[PDB]
């Protein structure tokens, strides 16, 4: 099959900004209690709130209670 | 009525600041570029066909002084026409500034600049992941549910000049006809399984022949033998994707045949990555961009 | 709740490996695919009304990595329907793998994928010939036992587009109306005689005009008229069966009115036969595809 | 029994492959089993499906146990 | 030349077994390095072999330095 | 200092599964494979003094799994004797498992064991030809430097039973006496040109017949009565090389006089060769073992 | 060809079992209590032991444990 693409051998470098970029995982400190109330809470969002066209509500990601 | 100017302006001024510094919008702006962009992200296919010159970029995670230095690189918006390939909210620290900016920049340059969706431009994720928190800090719930209402309208994928398909994660088992991408009808979740799964969070893995598990627990894994058969089944020249941190930026599968990319260096601070940007020209050309770490 | 992807992806993960390599899925995981797939099973009919296009197949007796190439032969799903026609399990070295995958594809794609019930799906045979054997060895005897409970509720038969019938041994002196069948319910048990042994066990020979002994100590053989009449009567085309090993995977019986397929090649390393898989395709037209011992 | 219109058709066309190659003998555990092992399992049988495996109570008839 | 005696001797029985069949193509990316690339290279491999490769003294005109 | 058992049976063991796997050593591990193989090397001549039986093997580049086809064909360790004649790493995908393995067995079995210096064992071309990225890629830059000194020390050529003459490319202008190979101290580069650069890089050409021009920019062509004359001169009867892919493994040239032994089979991908490998026996009778794609 | 060739061993299908002793087969492991310089001043006594006092063939002394200092 011919093939059209092409890639150039250049590559571009530059520096990017340097200051500190590690950052507090909130999630890794989630009881079992607080993962229930989230499901609970996308479950209810996500049933009566979220707008989702009527051929994809099939899609919608539903959690265990 | 809208102040996008004003915004764009406000957004880009922190520029030079410190990083870590708060671009102050109100309530009522940010629904403003929810809702503007929503409309446009609904009025373009969730398949785009799009044609270069065009310059992809990856994921950038709240990393949003890394944003504004991508954009100093490559030409803020409309120097240069833009694709992002998802995964712009959590786990940095601000968020809001990346996926404003995004936005404003779609309204502003709505046939030069776009938008596909990640893994992380869905509900149940950035509910845990910090966009959810950073909402509810600096402002309240309903916003969060503001964004969620827009990302559910984010396109899919995108194929340059008939020879470049993009989107987040990679290949789906279930996807054996563009037209099945095209059916997907929005605003819609992400679901747990399935072909728009699949096409947010599968991984290239060289040890799998077909298809594998992927410890992300979610979806799966494909080989180069699926990458080559997918591109000569549609007569696709390479696959651009992202959703994995890659030293270079970016990196090549396949022989070339996919090829990844991350736009966040020094991702989290937690590796020494550097983040890049392809360039494809008129002629089909590409060519790639980084921002290393020094 | 089951990670559905995470598990097929482990048991495709070995494609490519020397035959014989285990697939490691945790004792969970194993009881979350019989308790999914059993409920499956029992939301469809116990004879089935399935539709062309279809591919279907015969014993697999825990050849896992016969499946995979057979898989690898006919295009993994979705990119084909299946209709497996039963024997999953003892004889063979790993049949754990081999219903595992499959169970995991009913739950996958439960309408383009369907299981029916061999004579080697229930507890007295496979308590004796291996599958007991193989869960006590590598996990426990409950796990035989949940493995029962979800064999216990398989489909028994199929009609494809109203001209196909399908089961894995034959026909019943006992089946005058599709209704009996119909009406058998699930969870059951294979009698030692009647309707739904009859099912899995008959076989054909020509040597016999009606009904005949079968060698095996079970059910009975059955001649061509039988054949004749049946479709007749129901105004079907064609018995499909497997139960049987046949030299070229598939072998026509009665004026071409009944084929029985094979699928395990090589079977146990005793025969030199071929193993294969019948396509039916939406106007009706049959073709049958073997993979050949070299 | 022949004007009966027939719907389906056979393809003369047949695909062969090249089936892996690799050991299948196996072993046969039921061979080594005496005359007390299956009196011992058929015990087993008839104690499970009786008291442990769910059957619908309209296929009971159809549970098949064994003889002592 | 003609007449040396040769102690060699060659069998005539060749022994032909099968090699795994799996794809063995590789992608080159060497074929892909430009002049400033070649150019970076070539200075590395100078500072490399001439103040960290280990080179017996009798050896490092041996050592195989490359153009600026 | 060194578990080598350890280290040898985690390299083994992926025999069986899909070529490509990886082989995890630790950073430390393959450093003490590298120091500790690097002081045998220099305990031993830079002309080896060998005797049969032996087993002779040309290039591998980095194709893992064919080495261990090989030794299955062949032998594992100490079941033969074993000369390899350079080029393990480079090209193919996993020279780091095929050199570790390689060296981990002539610190197991120093006297029934040997390796031979390829033109690709210098710093300037597996810089280039893959195996430094393959380093960069896993481990660090300093690992390749690590190989690049315990490369620098390997043996340049060896005589079996003073009859076969073996280096991985052929025959030098320079090479007048056996002593000047002796005479080269380690650890040392492969230089630009002279003998050193010729027992490494010069090939045999029909066409010519003294010396010629070599197609590789490298070193020179040599021809049949070159080889007649070495040959009489040191009362040898056999070169035996490698450094050219040869379609049955082995290719004969000169009246039988040189041999080219490959034993990377579909070597590249581009070619559609066997590998083979040379076993000499006590009475230096000569025989070949060829590994052929099907 | 491996599968041709005759064996002679054949096993009974009969297994005879019988009931083992019952009592408490727990037992220390002193050798989990070992410290750093406990292990290094065993490896200097099985040094000193194997060099100078424990009795080993003329054509063996090459198989003889020793161990790190
Ligand atoms: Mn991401
Ligand atoms: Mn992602
Ligand atoms: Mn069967
Ligand atoms: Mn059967
Ligand atoms: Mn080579
Ligand atoms: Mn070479």
């Amino acid at each position: 099959r011919k093939i059209l693409i092409r890639f150039s051998d250049y590559v571009e470098v530059a520096d990017a900004q340097d200051y500190d970029r590690r950052a507090d995982k909130p999630w890794t400190r989630l009881t079992a209690a607080d993962k229930a109330a989230i499901r609970k809470e996308l479950n209810e969002f996500k049933s009566t709130e979220m707008e989702v066209h009527e051929l994809s509500r099939h899609l919608t990601r539903f959690h265990r209670p | 009525s809208l102040n996008l100017d004003s915004i764009i302006g406000r957004l880009l001024e922190v520029q030079g600041s410190r990083p870590g510094k708060n671009v102050q919008l109100t309530e009522n702006e940010i629904r403003g570029l929810c809702l503007k962009s929503r409309e446009i992200f609904l009025s373009q296919p969730i398949l785009l066909e799009l044609e270069a010159p065009l310059k992809i970029c990856g994921d950038i995670h709240g990393q949003y002084y890394d944003l504004l230095r991508l954009f100093e690189y490559g030409g803020f918006p409309p120097e240069s026409n833009y694709l992002f390939l998802g995964d712009y909210v959590d786990r940095g620290k601000q968020s809001l500034e990346t996926i404003c900016l995004l936005l404003a920049y779609k309204i502003k340059y709505p046939e030069n600049f776009f938008l596909l969706r990640g893994n992380h431009e869905c509900a149940s994720i950035n509910r845990i992941y910090g966009f959810y928190d950073e909402c509810k800090r600096r402002y309240n719930i309903k916003l969060w549910k503001t964004f969620t209402d827009c990302f559910n309208c984010l396109p899919i994928a995108a194929i340059v000049d008939e020879k470049i398909f993009c989107c987040h994660g990679g290949l789906s088992p279930d996807l054996q006809s563009m037209e099945q991408i095209r059916r997907i009808m929005r605003p819609t979740d992400v679901p747990d399984q399935g072909l728009l799964c699949d096409l947010l969070w599968s991984d290239p893995d060289k040890d799998v022949q077909g298809w594998g598990e992927n410890d992300r627990g979610v979806s799966f894994t494909f080989g180069a033998e699926v990458v080559a058969k997918f591109l000569h089944k549609h007569d696709l020249d390479l696959i651009c994707r992202a959703h994995q941190v890659v030293e270079d930026g970016y990196e090549f599968f396949a022989k070339r045949q996919l090829v990844t990319l991350f736009s966040a260096p020094n991702y989290c601070g937690e590796f020494d990555n550097a983040g890049a940007m392809m360039s494809v020209d008129e002629t089909l050309m590409c060519s790639f961009q980084i921002l290393k770490p020094a």
